[PDB]
């Protein structure tokens, strides 16, 4: 216990709060080591001294800051009374507002991983039969060299599949005796895993794996073999090294562990929690199980944690103890709420307010999007590290703002992590992006709303602010989306556009507010006809073409080549305009003003003919398989005449130029004059076909990419898997995510605010017929717009065959 | 007993000569092939059928009251009453009344919509995906209604036991220092200081040197009953007294609703009697299944019910430790199909016991941490009205049973002349928290909250802003009847039983308060309750 980092603090309650597992790795070898710590509560006594003093001492105000919205009574078994002393006279138990933390929490809160008895040998003899009181015990220490040099593993991967093979496997350093033709693979696999292991034995330094790797063909038929035999093996294992070995589980769930296994195990344990095809599987996790044993030992060399840490997403956890840690050695109270979600706010965070809910369900992302033709070349810039530059250069009364002394703690650390990844860091960088992904996570185990809620602000006003930089630079924005931004370049000739880039690169970069904010350019854009991020069209870096159309996939089979093939005859027809425009000098007016006279006469002649075959064929049978609109999950179009919606949309696209709206018009009322309609008839006006329902900021579990996904407008392609990475998502996500906007739409539609509809005065009172300016009260939201909501979200519910979703909408009714 | 087949064409005349002449019946083609087919089965040669059709038309014109008896749905349900009143008179049944058709449970969207019209009626007023969306206007006389009831409640008790008339909030304005007592909302001004909310308007009140009734919780959206002098030098109401309006038993409402036939009555009394031994069994709160220990408890408690199965198995909300959300992870973390998972552990650990999950309704409530209602409030108090725990978790232990009801929060029991109704809901902790102060143990507490919710007559009498409810699903909080029996559930309220103004309020409390797997047992017969503890 001299100097000795516990591996795992397992939770050995025993019904004691206080006493647990300690697995101190002492000079020789691990011992177990019980421990004992009062449950500190931080109720500061709001001017209010109360003499009570049942068991512990309490500390007059704490001399803290509590929570807009060093260890008073520090008792040892609150058990001893639930009610405790509830008194509500002016804050005595009236709001809790301490802390839930149990224990295993806030020992690695306070106490550092490494630890060493500051007592002599009599002392030490006398706490060995009863245990480590923290209160006397175990200073926190210094972990230049946290972790050990040479530990036994006890490897047991576990992969179970409903399909019918088993993956009950062990490990052994030694041993090296996997129970399960599999020579063969696992031969081909070890052909470069010589090279893996000198990686490892270059690298790691830890463990060594023996050559005669003998694989046991067993069939685990049922819960004899499946589990008792697992025992079994376990307990012989664990009778061979006598808590002398590290067990590396592997388990997609834990009961199994906790059944049996886990108190077979009570030696330091860490949870990894990750037909002929499959099993190259098992030797390529077995083989590469060596390595992520010293990125562990790294982590926790930095990270001031025990080996106990979970790897679902261990940053969050990291996250949450550095930044639990910052938090305690500033006197400030702490939200922890382990067990739940939400907000250890006391009591308070358990019932319904208004402006909480509001703060929690609004992360819909404003959006600066300016469609039109933009015959000058547009930098597909695209942002990265919004967050964490915005909560670094944040530096640079209101009940719904966070705590300024809480975001300075935040900035603080940012900014440590940020100047060690700098400087060579593995573990600083890892923790930045992790914060930029936990902040919104209710996992969390420090998540606040009004945290998550100020972090939104401040990236859409940092966001803006850098809108408000490129436009000074002289560099119009057409979309602007947290992920990337377009600037328009005044610059016409594409030649003269590297050097004009790399400068506005760097004069963002000298301004304090984005020095963090790290931008490249993606594609250049000779010309653009953009509409939305998924209609859109041009040449591209000014020899490539790309035509996304997604208004395309709404017009009939038959003319969806057409529509497809017409854009690309008004491209190049563009093209050649602005080169006529170019070659003729070397908005009001730009480069293309008769970009419709080259083909206006075959797209009018060949609307002509299509229109005589329509007639030929509307309503003859054999040809209904072409003349029929396809149904998308944002259909809400009825349409009578295909070959009109087609033309629609051309004049449409055609219609984005500002500088040809003249020209076009001639061309749309000369096309429409075909189906004797008149030019602003309502049936030819055009109406988007597809309506929209984003999932605001959802997250990959992966590269961690924060992106709006559309259901209603994007590919299928585009959905189901991420944009930077190409990992897949999952349905249950996905349908979880569907279903949870649907409940905030239903919640929002029900606690909105009246007001009038004549002079638009918010309802106060509660029982009133009418405004008193003689109006009717009308609704913020109207229930037509929750309607069509509902109907959006039964049309992707069906058109993608989301089962749950389906089951909530049939719920509802 | 003979069965024979009577084509229409012949039963026409004899048909009409009765059921238009005697009484003015209209049948048509459908009902007289139908009465013709139920003539035949239950008797032969077709000739002694005068009485039953007399008596079908009798029964017809006291209950249903309308003409074209020939609907296949009058003809079946008064052949359906003449059955019972034939076997309560103990043929085509001879056999024993089953409390089963007289028994039915009632979800909070499937009441009858009685908005009162404000002079003096009790209204019935009784489509599409979006079909359960409220309307504007419900959410403007969400409270108007709730005021006009207790308004009905106060004309009704106080003037004929205490007789200082209600002067609405409107009628202060010119006088100046007279006497009055309001009725109005307790609410705090966007201003910030407490006022009274009335459908005539609103007046601000100094709540200094107040003399409230001790026996009451006094919280921003309950409806008070202050009385003081009003000033117009400042346009406040100096209250010096307040206190909440006074309670009305159940059966001085029942005449004054008129609901009940003279026939169902005494059928329903004579099952009572009959019905002497059935014991519903009210489980703890928080049934955390994702706890291990509380798995084990649970498994003994099935087990000692198993010997012998109750009526009714009622199961508290929060079924799982953590509140469900859209979880970002790609582990089986999933925390829609992880209570999935947790529901078939459920089904394991519940199919085991053959005796019980037999002729036993299983009746669930949801809690603050359930799916669908905890997507949003992530295990906060929100809408209140929750809809019953989705079908789509619920595939193996409906399967496993065969009577099991997936019920609101705030559900209702029909098992008798009797209304139960039972809500989970943490009352006692919003109750103390929102409690506001005057500048002027336990069991007095229970009974403070008990007294506060029946005089308010509303299971929840808060603001809009502290306890979100669907603008058309108010009248299932509305305790307008006063049932009988009301399971108001609670975690943070030591459980208690308590009867009050003719109601029994019981509250199992949670289920495990130490160590031990609490859990409640009522008799509906004896009106006698008693608590089962058991060691873990
Ligand atoms: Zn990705
Ligand atoms: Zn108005």
């Amino acid at each position: 216990y001299a100097n000795s980092t516990w591996e795992v603090l397992q939770y050995k309650d025993s019904g004691e709060p206080g006493v647990l597992e300690v697995f101190v790795t002492i000079n020789g070898k691990v011992q177990n080591i019980t421990f004992h710590i009062p449950k500190t509560i931080y109720m500061k006594f709001k001017s209010q001294t109360m003499p009570l003093q049942k068991i512990k001492n309490c500390l007059i105000e704490k001399s803290s800051a509590s929570l807009p919205n060093t260890l008073p009574e520090s008792v040892f078994l609150e058990e001893k009374e639930n009610c405790t002393s509830i008194f509500n006279d002016e804050n005595v138990l009236g709001v809790f507002e301490g802390t839930i933390t149990p224990h295993q929490r806030a020992i690695m809160d306070l106490g550092a991983s490494v630890t060493f008895r500051s007592k002599a040998m009599g002392a030490l003899g006398k706490g060995i039969q009863q245990g480590f009181e923290m209160k006397d015990l175990s200073m926190a220490e210094n972990e230049r060299y946290l972790s050990g040099f040479s530990m036994d593993i006890g490897y047991l991967l576990h992969f179970p599949t409903s399909i019918g093979y088993e993956f009950f496997s062990l490990f052994k350093s030694w041993g090296d005796t996997i129970t399960i033709n599999a020579s063969s693979l696992g031969q081909i696999y070890k052909q470069m895993f010589e090279k893996k292991k000198g990686k490892i034995e270059t690298y790691s330094y830890l463990v060594d794996i023996k050559e005669d790797i003998n694989f046991e063909f067993v069939y685990f038929t049922d819960i004899s073999k499946l589990y008792r035999r697992l025992s079994q093996e376990t307990t012989k294992l664990k009778e061979e090294r006598g808590l002398q070995f590290l067990l590396l589980l592997q388990s997609p769930f834990i009961t199994k562990l906790l059944g049996t296994i886990r108190l077979l195990n009570q030696m330091p344990i860490v949870k990894l929690s990750l037909q002929p095809t499959l099993l190259k599987k098992l030797v390529n996790h077995v083989l590469s199980s060596g390595s992520w044993i010293s990125h562990l030992i790294k982590l926790s060399q930095y990270s001031n944690i025990p080996i106990c840490n979970l790897r679902l997403d261990s940053m969050d956890y990291i996250i949450d103890v550095l930044y639990a840690r910052k938090l305690k050695k500033e006197n400030i109270v702490l939200w922890w709420n382990e067990k739940a979600p939400l907000p250890d706010h006391g009591g308070i965070q358990n019932d319904f307010d208004l402006n909480t809910s509001w703060i929690m369900n609004d992360s819909e992302f404003p959006k600066i999007n300016n469609s039109g033709v933009y015959d000058n070349v547009v930098l597909d810039v695209g942002v990265d590290n919004l967050t964490v530059n915005t909560i670094l250069t944040s530096a640079l009364f209101v009940h719904d703002a966070f705590s300024n002394d809480a975001l300075n703690v935040l900035r603080g650390m940012l900014k440590e992590w940020w100047d060690e990844a700098l400087k060579e860091n593995s573990t600083a960088d890892l923790l930045v992006n992790s914060l930029a992904s936990w902040v919104q996570n209710p996992n969390a185990k420090l998540f606040d709303g009004l945290l998550r809620y100020h972090v939104h602000n401040l990236t859409k006003k940092a966001l803006l602010q850098l809108v408000n930089e490129f436009s000074a630079l002289g560099s119009t924005i057409v979309y602007a989306d947290r992920n990337q931004i377009l600037i328009k370049t005044n610059k016409y000739s594409p030649e003269n556009c590297y050097a004009y880039s790399q400068y506005m690169m760097k004069a963002v970069r000298t301004n304090p507010m984005f020095s963090y904010l790290d931008l490249n350019i993606k594609r250049y854009w000779d010309l653009l006809i953009w509409m939305d991020k998924f209609n859109f069209s041009g040449l591209a870096c000014d020899y490539t073409a790309v035509s996304q159309w997604q208004l395309k996939k709404f017009l009939s089979p038959i003319y969806q080549p057409e529509f497809e093939d017409w854009m690309m005859i008004i491209l190049d027809s563009m093209l050649k305009t602005k080169q006529s425009y170019l070659k003729l000098n070397s908005s009001v007016e730009n480069s293309l003003n008769g970009f419709s006279h080259l083909f206006s006469k075959p797209l009018m002649k060949r609307v002509k003919k299509l229109f005589k075959n329509q007639q030929e064929f509307i309503l003859d049978p054999q040809y209904e398989a072409d003349y029929v609109i396809p149904v998308l999950p944002g259909s809400h179009l009825n349409v009578k005449n295909p070959l009109l919606e087609l033309v629609k949309s051309l004049c449409h696209v055609m219609l984005l130029s500002k500088s040809t709206i003249l020209e076009i018009r001639t061309l749309r009322k000369e096309l429409l004059k075909i189906f004797e309609l008149r030019e602003f008839a309502k049936v030819a006006e055009f109406k988007d076909p597809s309506l929209s329902l984003v999932v605001p900021d959802f997250l990959c579990e992966y590269c961690f990419f924060i992106s709006d996904i559309d259901f209603c407008k994007a590919a299928p392609e585009s959905i189901f898997s991420c944009v930077r990475c190409h990992k897949a998502f999952n349905q249950v996500l996905l349908q979880e995510h569907l279903i949870q906007k649907l409940r905030s739409d239903i919640e929002s539609y029900l606690i909105q605010d009246l007001r009038c509809s004549r002079c638009h005065k918010v309802k106060r009172d509660y029982m009133s017929a009418h405004c008193p300016c003689a109006g009717a009260w009308e609704g913020t939201l109207p229930r037509e717009s929750i309607v069509q909501k509902l109907n959006v979200f039964k049309q992707v519910a069906k058109y993608y065959g989301f089962d749950i979703l389906l089951s909530c909408i049939a719920d509802l009714t | 007993v003979l069965p024979v087949k009577i084509q229409p064409p012949l039963l026409r005349p004899l048909a009409y000569r009765v059921l238009s002449r005697k009484y003015g019946l209209s049948i048509k083609s459908d009902g007289l092939s139908a009465l013709a087919e139920f003539v035949g089965t239950n008797i032969g040669a077709n000739w002694r059928q005068g009485p039953a059709t007399i008596k079908f038309l009798e029964q017809f014109a006291a209950v249903w009251k309308q003409q074209e008896r020939g609907l296949f749905i009058d003809q079946s349900g008064v052949k359906e009453v003449i059955q019972e009143m034939k076997e309560r008179e103990k043929p085509e049944s001879s056999k024993a009344l089953d409390w089963r058709d007289y028994f039915k449970v009632i979800n909070a969207s499937q009441q009858q919509r009685f908005s009162y019209n404000p002079h003096k009626m009790q209204f019935i007023f009784v489509g599409g995906i979006a079909g359960f969306l409220p309307d504007i206007e419900d959410k403007v006389q969400m409270f108007l209604t709730r005021y006009y009831l207790t308004n009905d409640r106060v004309m009704r008790n106080e003037n004929f036991q205490n007789s200082m008339s209600i002067t609405p909030i409107k009628n202060l304005l010119g006088r100046d220092a007279q006497n009055f007592l309001l009725l109005g909302l307790l609410n705090k001004n966007f201003k910030g200081n407490w006022s009274l909310e009335d459908p005539s308007g609103s007046v601000e009140i100094d709540i200094s040197q107040t003399i409230p009734t001790q026996g009451h919780y006094y919280v921003p959206g309950c409806m008070v009953l202050v009385e003081g002098i009003y000033y117009s030098v400042g346009n406040k109401f100096h209250v010096t007294s307040m206190t909440l309006p006074p309670g009305e038993r159940r059966e001085i409402t029942l005449e004054t609703i008129g609901n009940l036939d003279k026939d169902l009555k005494i059928r329903l009394h004579l099952l009572e009697k009959e019905l002497t031994d059935h014991k519903f069994v009210i489980l703890g709160a928080n049934l955390f299944l994702d706890d291990l220990k509380i798995m084990t408890a649970l498994s003994k408690i099935l087990q000692k019910l198993n010997d012998d199965p109750p009526t009714l198995l009622i199961w508290q909300g929060s079924f799982t430790s953590v509140p469900v959300f859209a979880s970002m992870s790609s582990r089986n973390i999933s925390s829609s199909t992880q209570f999935k998972n947790n529901f078939d552990a459920l089904a394991t650990l519940l199919s085991r016991f053959d005796n019980l999950t037999e002729n036993t309704t299983m009746i669930f409530i949801p809690g603050p941490n359930d799916l669908w209602g905890s997507m949003v409030s992530l295990g906060a108090s929100g809408t209140l009205p929750q809809d019953p725990i989705p079908s789509a978790f619920t595939k193996k232990i409906n399967k496993v049973c065969k009577n099991v009801v997936w019920s609101s929060n705030p559900t209702r029991i029909a098992y008798l002349s009797q209304e139960i109704v039972i809500f989970r809901d943490d009352l006692s902790g919003r109750f103390k928290r929102h409690r506001l102060e005057f500048p002027f143990q336990k069991v007095q507490e229970t009974r403070k909250l008990v007294k506060t919710i029946l005089d308010q007559g509303h299971l929840s009498p808060f603001l809009d802003s502290l306890r979100p409810i669907s603008w058309d699903l108010d009248h299932t909080l509305t305790l307008c009847p006063i049932p009988s029996t009301m399971v108001l559930c609670d975690t943070t309220s030591a459980q208690f039983d308590l009867t009050y103004n003719g109601c029994k309020v019981i509250n199992p409390g949670s289920f495990i308060h130490n160590r031990r797997a609490r859990y409640m047992e009522y008799v509906p017969s004896s009106k006698k309750t008693i608590q089962e503890e058991i060691y873990i």
